[PDB]
Formats: structure tokens, sequence, C-alpha cells
């Protein structure tokens, strides 16, 4: 199926004394691979996954010189939007960025992407043509023009294009025992009564990779959503997925239920009843 | 400012087994800022080995984290995480429920 | 592979 990478970056300003805690984090699909945080000792790059471990040294200090020049690019845009919005020095205050690329099966370019928020707020997003910019606001705007007069979404759009996908495609390869691998959901259900009337029937899917899935109820073959829960999909620590889907029914009429899973790992959909 | 409160959930990594060794989970998201006190309690007690993953976020800019730490259940000890932030008046805690 | 270079804003 399609594969992606993403980076994500984090920076928070420390008014009283220093620099932004700054934390980056690397993806491919739902797997990380590497980190670089500001408060840990190495201040390296770091390998998350044994398959980048194949990287040598020139890679680790590519790498370290330019997360740490996206550091410097987030401590700088932190004072000028501080400025941008007339805010005092007092506050703490947060800039996000994410950025990747999205390949189809066929492991050919099908989207790229780059955004930035400021205090959890849209501030400025590259367009899905990667020609072009979305400014949120006013500030945003003042960014839009001089990011247009020097050529940034040029620059983005080769990276995206080109390196972000030979790049992906290489750590396919070189991940591929877990990275092209499928783990399919393994799948049970529980029951509770709350009263001597109502019972509760939970649908369980655990161990899965990728985390993409679906969880569905159905009555008598029809879907049903009333009466339901549904949990978001949550890591189990080990690289893996967990989630569940819950349905309050009439005790003694459990058999009218049936869970339904989707998930890539399954060539078909799969169905569970009680008992 | 924009504040968004943690959604939490507490549960193990493996499916649970008195005196078989598993990893006991506090999966944070949804929340901003970032800045976030996660305790994992045994008995009420604060655990003092606690590990947490590399801060990132979702689509709509929102943090998570995931805290774990190594365990072994018995029948008889009772787990939770306690969790603080900025949107909290207090600290919110939610109890492990191993028959979920 | 990181964006070799990063524009402020």
């Amino acid at each position: 199926g399609s594969h992606s990478m993403r980076y994500f970056f984090t920076s928070v300003s420390r008014p009283g004394r220093g620099e932004p805690r700054f934390i980056a984090v690397g993806y491919v699909d739902d797997t990380q691979f590497v980190r670089f945080d500001s408060d840990a000792a190495s201040q390296r790059m770091e390998p998350r996954a044994p398959w980048i471990e194949q990287e040598g040294p020139e890679y680790w200090d590519g790498e370290t010189r330019k997360v740490k020049a996206h550091s410097q690019t987030h401590r700088v845009d932190l004072g000028t939007l501080r400025g941008y919005y007339n805010q005092s020095e007092a506050g703490s205050h947060t800039v996000q960025r994410m950025y990747g690329c999205d390949v189809g099966s066929d492991w050919r370019f099908l989207r790229g992407y780059h955004q930035y928020a400021y205090d959890g707020k849209d501030y400025i997003a590259l367009k899905e043509d990667l020609r072009s910019w979305t400014a949120a606001d006013m500030a945003a705007q003042t960014t839009k023009h001089k990011w247009e007069a020097a050529h940034v979404a040029e620059q983005l759009r080769a990276y995206l294009e080109g390196t972000c996908v030979e790049w992906l495609r290489r750590y396919l390869e070189n991940g591929k025992e877990t990275l092209q691998r499928t783990d399919a959901p393994k799948t049970h259900m529980t029951h509770h009564a709350v009263s001597d009337h109502e019972a509760t029937l939970r649908c369980w899917a655990l161990s899965f990779y990728p985390a993409e899935i679906t969880l569905t109820w159905q009555r008598d073959g029809e879907d049903q959503t009333q009466d339901t829960e549904l949990v978001e999909t949550r890591p189990a620590g080990d690289g893996t997925f967990q989630k569940w889907v819950a349905v309050v029914v009439p005790s003694g009429q459990e058999q009218r239920y049936t869970c339904h899973v989707q998930h890539e790992g399954l060539p078909k959909p799969l169905t569970l009843r009680w008992e | 400012m924009i504040q968004r409160t943690p959604k939490i959930q507490v549960y193990s990594r493996h499916p649970a087994e008195n005196g078989k060794s598993n990893f006991l989970n506090c999966y944070v998201s949804g929340f901003h800022p970032s800045d976030i006190e996660v305790d994992l309690l045994k008995n009420g007690e604060r655990i003092e080995k606690v590990e947490h993953s590399d801060l990132s976020f979702s689509k709509d800019w929102s943090f998570y984290l995931l805290y774990y730490t190594e365990f072994t259940p018995t029948e008889k000890d009772e787990y939770a995480c306690r969790v603080n932030h900025v949107t909290l008046s207090q600290p919110k805690i939610v109890k492990w429920d191993r028959d979920m | 592979n990181l964006v070799p270079t990063v524009a402020t804003v």
C-alpha cells in the first residue's frame, strides 16, 4: 500500500533563562526512526529503529547539523512571532512544524506537505500544488510575502518530490523486514453485566500494524452506532497498536450483535460474535 | 491562548496475567500546551521508574505522550495514572481496569 | 533525511 515519511518539531520558549526546549522526531509510516531532544546529553540526532543504524557517520553528522539548524530557526521564529503579535517576554509560547511526503503502492510521489503553527493555531502551510502558501492572518501574510520573494516554495518542492521520496524508498528497503510487514489485529470480545437487564459487549483489536483500522458493530446485519463507544487508537509500546469498540445491549440479545474488523493485514474483513 | 484538556487511557502492553511481567501504560493525548505532569501509581503511591515517549502531535496540532513502566500484575495491587495540566483544576486519576 | 534549509518567519 501507500507509505509516508514525516518529521515533527516542537519548540517551547523558556522566558526566564536560556534557549527554547526543542524536540524533533521522524517517522516512516507509524514507526519512529530518529529523535533529537535539546535537553538530552548527546546533542546528536539519535537512532530509534534498528534499520537506521545501517547509516554511517556522515549521515549522523549531517542530520545533526540540519536538526540544530532547524532548532535555531525555531528560536528566531519565537522572537519574531512575539513581535508580530505584540506579546510580552513573560509567557511561554510554542511553535510546531510538520513536513514530509506520501508515496503510493508503486512508491512514486503522491503528496507533499509543510505546515507551521504558533501556540497551537494554524500559521502558514504549503498548498497541495507545492507552489504557494496558505496564510491564516496578517502576520502569516507578511511571512508569505517574505517566502515568495525568496522562492522558499521552490526549494521545498524540490526536497518533497526528490530527496524525501528517494530517502523514504531507501528506508523502506533497508527496514523491509518490519516496515513492509503487516501485523493483523488479534481480536476477541468481552462481556459485562451492568444490571439484570443491560449488558456491555467490547470488541478488542490488539497487536496490529499499521495503526489504521476500522471497528464497527452491526445489529441483525445493519450498522449500529447508537449506544456504542469507540476509543482512540493507542500505542502498545512495542511498535504495535490497540483499539476497542463497545456496545450496550439488552441482556439475552447478545447474538444479534456482530463486530466487524477491517485492516490491511486482513485480506478480507473479519467478523466476531459473543459465545 | 488555546487550551485543550488531555484525554487519558490506562492499560497494559500485553494481555494482563498475574505473576507475568508486563508494561503499564498511560497514554495522554489531545492536549495543549505541551507542559504536562503524568504519574503512574501503585496502591496510591507514585512509581519512581517511569519512562515516556518523545513529544509529538496530531494533524490538529494537539500533543500526545505515552508514559510506561515495567510491572508484574498481582491479584491485589491496584494501579492508576495521575495527570495534571493547566486545563485541570485538580489532578485527574484514572484507574487501570484489567477486566475491560 | 531532513530538509537542507528552513526559512525563518
